[PDB]
């Protein structure tokens, strides 16, 4: 199998800047007929991947001229001369030269912005849930940048990792930030035999976390 | 003008076989070159499964070859995917795609969930706190995907964050938050609207102070 290696996997850019994504072939992608079936797809959030460039440098119908593609042998490049907001998403290189036809891992093209600390919100279990013998403690770490943050839960002075499930949103179309939700799932009995519930936003520390808590 | 459209059961039990249909309009499936099936794993990687040429000959991914069959109906202008001993690991968005000198066209994709789980309605929990105020909603233990979460029937949108569903264990869970001015809550009504098509569920949950 031909392995396609994409450099970088995350590309932070400012609107109007140049952007370049590289696709490196683990072996030659020249088909038995002489053509190189190297393509670039763009997948916008909520949408399917759509072709931009095919046969290394041929633009597809309706693709702007800011998108160009180049390469030879084992190194191919996608260039975006001037980044527009509609251009954000995941860029995949694909080879159709040798079976099995393979794709790269994808390159998240992202909007660069100033660092923002998260808005940490902790919520005790809802009384409706306790009625069924479950107790979910919910925490939101909203509107932060970049993704260099983590959650830490503490129950009565001890870190807790079991029963924790995290979920991340894509880059926000409002302000280019990120958000995540963390859920600590306990039985009603587990919840009722502890008092202090802490949620923390941590960053390679060194740093002082943003702490939110409640007493039961 | 040119359009490819996937259809088929969006839920299959492990060991059973998935069958998908691609209906092409705009041009004949008899036009060069390849008529492909591709899949995108949950929040993930794309894998090319195989193709049927404009002349009816097939080429498959060597890993899939043994479980896979791609056929067509030139009269109906449709091509088909059959994938045999399905596993929880075959849960993906399946796309039908064409390729020629014009480039390529794709379908919108069809999500196929491979599970032994039974249709479960969600439990919707209002999340109130213990200048700006954040409220939440916990949509726990439903099956299958999807649900639709709104706040105040759609009239809130601005400071809303709906989080992707996490799968544990055979059931999905998701949360949503809304951040409104303190002058607005509890003075005005903030409601969480959750709908689960698969179980004809439509819950409205008022966020009330504790």
């Amino acid at each position: 199998d031909v392995l396609l290696t994409q450099i970088p996997l995350s590309l932070p850019v400012s609107l109007g800047d140049q952007a370049s994504i590289s696709c490196r072939s683990s072996q030659s992608i020249v088909h038995s007929n002489g053509n190189t079936y190297l393509e670039w797809y763009l997948q916008k959030p909520g949408q399917s991947p759509k072709l931009l460039i095919y046969k290394v440098s041929t633009r597809f119908s309706g693709v702007p001229d800011r998108f160009s593609g180049s390469g030879s042998g084992t190194d191919f490049t996608l260039k975006i001369s001037r980044v527009e907001a509609e251009d954000l998403g995941v860029y995949y290189c694909f080879q159709g030269s040798h079976v099995p036809l393979t794709f790269g891992a994808g390159t998240q093209l992202e909007l660069k912005r100033a660092d923002a600390a998260p808005t940490v919100s902790i919520f005790p279990p809802s009384s409706e849930q306790l009625t069924s013998g479950g107790a979910s403690v919910v925490c939101f770490l909203n509107n932060f940048y970049p993704k260099d943050i983590n959650v830490k839960w503490k129950i009565d002075g001890s870190e807790r990792q079991n029963g924790v499930l995290n979920s991340w949103t894509d880059q926000d179309s409002k302000d280019s930030t990120y958000s995540m939700s963390s859920t600590l799932t306990l039985t009603k009995d587990e919840y009722e035999r502890h008092n202090s519930y802490t949620c923390e936003a941590t960053h390679k520390t060194s740093t002082s976390p943003i702490v939110k808590s409640f007493n039961r | 003008d040119v359009q490819l459209q996937e259809s088929g059961p969006g839920l299959v039990k492990p060991s059973q076989s998935l069958s998908l249909t691609c209906t092409v309009t705009g041009f004949s499936i008899t036009s060069p070159y390849a008529w492909n099936w591709i899949r995108q794993f949950p929040g993930n990687t794309l894998e090319w499964m195989g193709y049927i040429s404009y002349r009816g000959s097939t080429t498959y991914h060597p890993s899939l070859k043994s479980r896979i069959s791609i056929t067509r109906d030139t009269s109906k202008n449709q091509f088909f995917l059959q994938l045999n001993s399905v596993t929880t690991e075959d849960t993906a968005t399946y796309f039908c795609s064409s390729y020629g000198n014009y480039g390529a066209y794709s379908g919108q994709g069809t999500l196929v969930t491979v599970s032994a789980a039974k249709t479960t309605p969600p439990s919707v929990y209002p999340l109130a706190p213990g200048s700006m105020v954040t409220l939440g909603c916990l949509v726990k233990g439903y099956f299958p995907e999807p649900v639709t979460v709104t706040w105040n029937s759609g009239s809130l949108s601005s400071g809303v964050h709906t989080f992707p569903a996490v799968l544990q264990s055979d059931l999905y869970t998701l949360s949503s938050s809304v951040t409104v001015p303190s002058s607005t809550w509890p003075s005005e009504t903030v409601t969480c609207n959750v709908a689960h098509p698969a179980s004809s569920t439509k819950v409205d949950k008022k966020i009330v102070p504790r």
